[PDB]
């Protein structure tokens, strides 16, 4: 019921919808094309359709959906591609057969006949639950255990629990009355977008994310449950660092979310996913893809779902974190979701704010951003999970002064800052140390000590070494190196014996493909202690350097050993270097 | 008495859009009346009418239109403008936005409804701020003092310790004692802060232990944007309660002055109204005004409010519109730099830009030393003069600083070095820091000095 | 002393010439789009205001 | 008596000013000098706090009268002119000593004050300067920041959704400055004596 009255393009005027409210989602036509009601002015309303309008009739007729704009939740979320609106393109390309995207597709977002394996917790049937209750876990697949949690805002006595077996999400597996109603939830759980997830309380981020890359878990950590800035915008290090995300980090899950950007890009790297296969620590061999959820919105869609690919994906991790899992969600090109809220706020003919962005192009981004954070969970039992997001951005020309980099700098905790001048001289890491930086190292230094206290000493060194890093480089500019002291020589070799050596990784090499904090540690023990045994003796630089040579090669290949050996014996063998490196500076001395 | 009257519930609304919700056939509206907006499913908001045109009226509500139907939603009148229930009571607590207690603790039993946004004080019953501050940080004490009663903001790009300035200083806030019952209670507004600097916030305060004095009025970046607009009001109306009508001084603190005018810019924006510079509203100076203008002291009364802002230049630039407006309107100036944070200074305030405009009637005889003013129009004056001995040595060399230039760069130097750096938590007294200063300006000599005569110095003694 | 001389050129231009041009950028192109393109808008917004 | 606010005061013959404005500041009174009845503007920038020339002006000036009619000023300034202008003095030629409290009044309203009355402040002082010159006085004012009574303008504009002609400002900007600066000057007054005095109009405009 309710027919179109006048379209304008996008714009669309429907009569007949007086009970309709504001955001409630819509289908239009016999085409079914989806968009969002902006306007209710009178008993008409006001829909902007996010598919082309062309060829629609007038007094066609508008249904409408009694929600906003939601994401349907529950098993199979997983693994799956989905486009910004929430449309699984797999199986809407198996089902249509051909390529190309239907004008007005009506597939679910999870298929609701496929069966999965379902078993219930220990509850009773005549026990009490609240929402957030942890009821059933479901094998979606193997090692990616699903838990399945009680919907928030839905409560009550238990009435009927399903017992285990084999089941779909049509079916009715609980049913309980909180009043003499009774009501009865299926598997599956819709979420508007724009709502963020019910948390408990708001943790303080107390673990880092450790990357597998020397350079960002050690010179600029990033805790779990904060936010992340990369300036990707050639290089690869934004596939790079995405990659290493997947297949090391410390999350239980991933959820990629790419909008807006070239097609040709997204095809690669949704194809590149799949090839990306990572080992567990207990030998098995797994695929990514078991854990990877990606949301990949391409120029050509809708620039609605452009805008909405991030909610939807930011959710999508809320999602996953009620169940207690560390997951990371990964914008691919936040520049490029601003370029649309551009787009969509020239359509709504908003007032123009600096550089042309709406006036609220900062605030909605600071409200996305903030739902990062390692949260307690709703319900029992108690667990705890988090959601951190590693956003890249993409100022233009490298100039961080547009809006969106400013806000972005202003809100992210950690700037990683890739670097396209040593991309040019052949840097795999391509993180810049002049300007990363991590803020949340004061609140990593409890962890920090608690694994090592002397390595955040050691990190403070390795920052001084960093510093003077530059003035002995102006130095030799200025004057050259036959000026610098026998101190001042030693340090110079020691920060380029970091840069080339510990500071750089070789990703490629299986020897270096992923570096453990315990190498890492170690490294930075033998580089900084070696760094400072050589310091005080200043003894003539020539002679030190030309009898440490075998020093020298023992910290050039403390990064060359391979994880094969695992930590006993990387870390005894980094140990026993670094005592023969003490032993060698202090009995020359 | 006039016989109370239960307000109307309309269910007239015929048009949303953006954030404001038009309504028809109102029965006698009434410009700014607050209305919460209960919508079909249940739930409650507030909102302000803010066009009232023949009998339509066209609200802009706060949490958001979203939600709202033409056909289900119910808007009652209740006819008086926003008033903060302001108690005795309050001191002690945080409080949300628009003031829900967020402490787990029962509700402000209000001794007086007051309007926010209260009318302006008699310019002939206002008086001129008479007295310094003991904040406990050296630099902003020695040179550019604030007295009480005095507004003056912290100029700070994002990413510098301002945060942490701020903290320091509302925990080590007390009078210069040269009165616990009178002593400075803090009201901490927080516009659009992070998460986690609220908690830090939270922490910090209830560490120092002068939670008994110090009131938070909290609004994170989660709430609605409007709902920010409102907390520097409610802020400030609880200080005018606690300062003029209970006694004790108040020491205004805002942080983020920079994201309540991201908020007037997207309120603005939202209603389509006349775009100043870089498309701010063309009212930001009055609404600035309404702000930060109610730092004083009144005649009849015994009571204070000193302000201190916290603004964040967007683009590191002086000019932006709000950090210009409010250099108008504000007073003074504390600026911070990021070039002295490059060189590792925990307190990076750099004094060239930096004055005090009401300096000249905190300095005297009652406090500090006769040789105040002198001291400090040398020290800001020959900092000029070293950075100029600076650019001249960068594009010339070392061997243009003369035997002038180079007293001048050394005199620089030293300055950057000594004089501004300061513990995190030191109490640098202002004797003590005033002969170091002393020092400083005695680094050229005695009688080159043009400015400053040399009694004036040498009616003090050295040791 | 020809060392010197380019010494002083060159340090000129990297410290005041492009220092001076580059705020002047700056403001230039802050003038035109930050107040004639949202004049251009506003106009246009109060003329469709009036049809309306 | 009672006078229209905007219809200025009625005059014989205006005629030219040619007695110098005695400031007692070495740059107003030898590099650029104003004259009794010209017409002067202080732009002063952000954070100089022009108002300090306004004050020391109107304490040492040689005009008979000043009126301060300060708009969207700061109310502290205003607390500093009421608290010091009776303690400070000066001297006349007949030997005594007086305050200068005794002939300077404010018009003034503040930042905090309402929006529309600034235009009214403008105008009831030069009106009020405009009788007093009629009396015979060289009397004189100073309107700190002028550039908030455009902000005024283009508030109400807003409202009126009149077209913006620059900057938001409407189009009758210029003309109504022009309006309001165009009543100083020399004059003989209406009537006998010849009464011979003039008016000074020394603005602030503060820019963005």
């Amino acid at each position: 019921y309710g027919y179109v009255r006048k379209v304008s393009g996008p714009v669309v005027i429907a009569d007949g919808m007086n009970g309709a409210a504001m955001y409630e989602l819509v289908r239009v036509g016999h085409d079914n094309l989806i968009g969002e009601i902006i306007r209710l002015e009178g008993d008409s309303a006001t829909i902007q359709v996010y598919e082309e309008t062309a060829g629609l009739m007038v007094n066609d007729p508008v249904l409408r959906t009694h929600k906003p704009l939601s994401v349907e939740l529950g098993p199979g979320i997983l693994g799956n591609i989905f486009d910004g609106i929430q449309r699984p393109l797999k199986t809407i390309a198996i089902r249509s057969g051909d390529v190309y995207i239907p004008r007005g597709v009506s597939v679910p977002a999870l298929d609701k006949d496929t069966l999965w394996e379902f078993q219930p917790k220990k509850i009773g049937e005549g026990d009490l639950l609240t929402g957030g209750d942890l009821y059933a876990t479901v094998f979606e697949n193997s090692l990616m255990q699903h838990h399945v949690a009680l919907p928030p805002d839905a409560m009550g006595k238990v009435t009927y629990v399903a017992p285990a077996g084999q089941y779909s999400l049509k079916d009715t597996v609980l049913e309980l009355e909180f009043q003499g109603v009774k009501k009865s939830f299926t598997m599956l759980q819709a979420w508007p977008v724009r709502t963020p997830r019910p948390v408990s309380s708001k943790l303080a981020a107390d673990t880092p994310l450790l990357t597998g890359q020397r350079v960002l878990d050690a010179l600029f950590p990033s805790v779990l449950g904060g936010t992340c800035a990369i300036p990707g915008a050639f290089g690869c290090g934004k596939t790079v660092i995405s990659q290493a995300l997947s297949k090391y980090s410390n999350s239980d899950t991933v959820v990629y979310v790419g909008c807006g950007e070239r097609g040709n890009e997204m095809a690669e790297v949704l194809m590149d996913f799949p090839q990306l296969t990572m080992t567990l620590p207990d030998g098995r061999e797994e695929s990514v893809m078991k854990r990877t959820t990606l949301v990949a919105n391409t120029s050509n869609m809708p620039v609605a779902a452009r805008e909405a690919s991030i909610y939807t994906g930011i959710t999508i991790a809320e999602y996953f974190r009620d169940m207690g899992y560390n997951v990371s969600m990964m914008a691919d090109s936040t520049s490029r979701w601003a370029e649309a809220l551009r787009e969509i706020s020239g359509r709504l003919a908003e007032m123009p704010a600096d550089s042309g962005y709406p006036a609220y192009l900062a605030a909605r981004l600071a409200s996305f951003y903030e739902r990062a954070g390692k949260v307690k969970c709703l319900g029992g039992p108690e667990r705890t999970g988090s959601v951190t997001i590693v956003g890249a951005v993409s100022p233009p020309g490298g100039d961080f002064s547009d809006p969106v980099t400013s806000a972005t700098l202003s809100i992210v905790q950690v700037f990683w800052g890739l670097d396209k001048k040593l991309a040019q001289r052949k840097h795999f890491p391509s993180v810049n140390w002049l300007i990363s930086y991590s803020k949340y190292s004061t609140a990593l230094e409890s962890f920090y000590e608690q694994f090592d206290p002397d390595f955040i000493n050691i990190r403070t060194k390795a920052r001084e070494v960093l510093q003077r890093e530059d003035d002995l480089n102006e130095i030799v500019q200025l004057v050259g190196k036959d000026a610098l002291a026998e101190g001042d020589k030693i340090t110079l070799e020691t920060a380029k014996l970091l840069r080339e050596d510990y500071l750089a990784q070789n990703a490629f090499t299986p020897y270096d493909k992923f570096c453990p904090f315990y190498k890492s540690v170690w490294m930075m023990r033998n580089i900084i202690h070696f760094y400072n045994l050589a310091n005080q003796a200043v003894i003539t630089y020539t002679l030190i350097k030309h009898r440490l040579g075998d020093l020298f090669y023992r910290l050039v290949s403390q990064k060359f050993e391979d994880p094969a050996e695992g930590e006993p014996a990387l870390v005894a063998k980094f140990k026993k270097l670094h005592e023969d490196l003490t032993a060698g500076f202090r009995a020359l001395e | 008495e006039g016989t109370l009257e239960v307000a109307m519930e309309y269910r007239t609304v015929t048009g949303v859009a953006g954030p404001l919700v038009i309504l028809d056939k109102v029965k006698g509206p009434k410009y700014y009346e607050i209305v919460n907006i209960r919508l079909g499913d249940g739930t409650m908001r507030r909102g302000q009418v803010l066009e009232v045109d023949g009998e339509k009226a066209v609200v802009q509500v706060f949490e958001g239109t979203s939600g709202i139907d033409n056909k289900f939603t119910t808007v009652q009148f209740t006819g008086e403008v926003l008033k903060t229930p302001v108690s005795l009571d309050m001191l002690g607590r945080i409080f949300n936005g628009s003031g829900k207690p967020i402490d787990n603790g029962p509700p402000i039993l209000p001794e007086a409804y007051l309007d926010i946004s209260g009318s302006s004080i008699n310019p002939s019953e206002r008086t001129y701020p008479e007295e310094m501050i003991q904040t406990g940080i050296s630099t902003i004490d020695v040179m550019n003092s604030i007295a009480r009663g005095q507004k003056i903001p912290l100029f700070s790009a994002a990413g510098l310790p301002h945060n942490e300035i701020a903290a320091q200083i509302c925990r080590q806030a007390g009078l210069v004692k040269r009165g616990e019952e009178d002593n400075f209670a803090i009201v901490f507004a927080a516009m659009g802060v992070n998460m986690e600097t609220a908690q830090f916030f939270k922490r910090d305060f209830e560490e120092n232990g002068s939670m008994e004095r110090v009131t938070l009025f909290l609004n994170l970046a989660n709430d609605p944007t409007i709902e920010r607009i409102i907390t520097p009001r409610i802020a400030l109306t609880t200080a005018e309660y606690l300062a003029y009508e209970c006694g004790k001084h108040v020491l205004v603190i805002l942080t983020d002055m920079s994201s309540y005018a991201d908020a007037l810019r997207e309120v603005s924006a939202a209603r389509e109204e006349v775009p100043g510079r870089r498309g701010y509203p063309g009212y930001m100076y009055t609404d600035l005004a309404q702000i930060y203008e109610r730092a004083g002291r009144i005649e009849g009364r015994k009571g204070s409010i000193t302000q201190i802002p916290i603004l964040t230049m967007p683009n590191d630039d002086i000019t932006h519109p709000t950090p210009d407006l409010t250099g108008y309107i504000t007073e003074g100036q504390i600026y911070i730099d990021r070039q002295l944070q490059n060189r590792q200074i925990y307190p990076p305030i750099n004094v060239l830009p930096s004055l005090s405009r009401l300096m000249k009637s905190a300095i005297g005889e009652g406090m500090t030393r006769r040789d105040h003013s002198d001291v400090s129009n040398q020290l800001y004056a020959n900092y000029a003069i070293g950075k100029d001995v600076q650019a001249m040595k960068a594009v010339v060399g070392e061997e243009a600083l003369s035997s002038e230039d180079l007293l001048y760069l050394e005199f620089l130097d030293k300055f950057e070095r000594k004089f501004v750096a300061q513990g995190a938590y030191d109490s640098r007294n202002i004797f003590q820091s005033l002969d170091l200063a002393w020092t400083l300006l005695r680094i050229f000599p005695r009688e080159l000095l043009h400015r400053i005569p040399g009694k004036t110095l040498d009616q003090y003694y050295s040791r | 002393l020809t060392l010197d001389e380019a010494i002083k050129t060159t340090n000129r231009r990297v410290n005041a010439l492009e220092n001076v041009v580059k705020p002047r950028l700056e403001n230039t192109i802050t003038y035109i789009k930050g107040e004639l393109d949202e004049l251009e808008r506003e106009d246009f917004f109060r003329l469709k205001k009036i049809q309306g």
